[PDB]
């Protein structure tokens, strides 16, 4: 897996981000490759530097913790601290639809 | 909450491969 | 001072009771106004939370860009994805003619990471 070196939502590069007129980063996905700029992503800075913590998957790769699946990827919640996706019937106890809040995850809630 | 498909719509649609 | 209100202002729950989640949420409150809201009914995130915490939080009412200090023209107001302070569209460096596209966070914030 080589990084891509552009943005899959601008197509800028490391040197410019051609949403905000300004060089970023990129982060890139585990699995495939994809990258895009942290602000494209439209990240935080601590879901940044989060997801600088463990296997990031890009919106496509993006798998279930709980079952390892991206199949059922209408029932996916992402994080919103940590980016890591769910399925709302794999979490216990099971939700039948997303809340209408914010949602995190058990190990951000277990951070703390 | 936030799922797979308000994250697609949030950010935009991707480039191909 | 200001006295926090017990109870949030979107789902009317005191600390004990979140009426959305059916959980305990603790409330955070305004320091201007007094007024209330669970974290979640505010859609922050857990990390929002903590840095709204650190300082003397302002409600979408109270708002006052922190540079300049006025919450005139609060339409032009961009409000920081990690800490929720919030900053004139002008008075930013250099300034902006239309809110960023994508993710925004203030240089604050920036030095924190450091
Ligand atoms: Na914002
Ligand atoms: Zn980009
Ligand atoms: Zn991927
Ligand atoms: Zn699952
Ligand atoms: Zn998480
Ligand atoms: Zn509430
Ligand atoms: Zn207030
Ligand atoms: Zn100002
Ligand atoms: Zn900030």
């Amino acid at each position: 897996v080589i990084p891509n070196n552009y943005c899959d939502f601008c197509l800028g590069g490391s040197n410019m981000n051609k949403k905000s007129g300004r060089p970023e980063e990129l982060v890139s996905c585990a699995d495939c490759g994809r990258s895009g700029h942290p602000t494209c992503l439209q990240f935080t800075l601590n879901m940044t530097e989060a997801v600088k913590t463990y296997k990031w998957q890009c919106i496509e790769c993006k798998s279930c913790i709980l079952c390892g699946t991206s199949e059922n990827d209408d029932q996916l919640l992402f994080c919103d601290d940590c980016d890591r996706g769910y399925h709302m019937y794999c979490l216990n106890p099971p939700v039948a639809e997303p809340p209408e809040g914010s949602w995190s995850c058990h190990l951000c809630w277990e951070l703390l | 909450a936030r799922t797979k498909q308000t994250a697609r719509k949030s950010t935009g649609g991707k480039a191909p491969r």
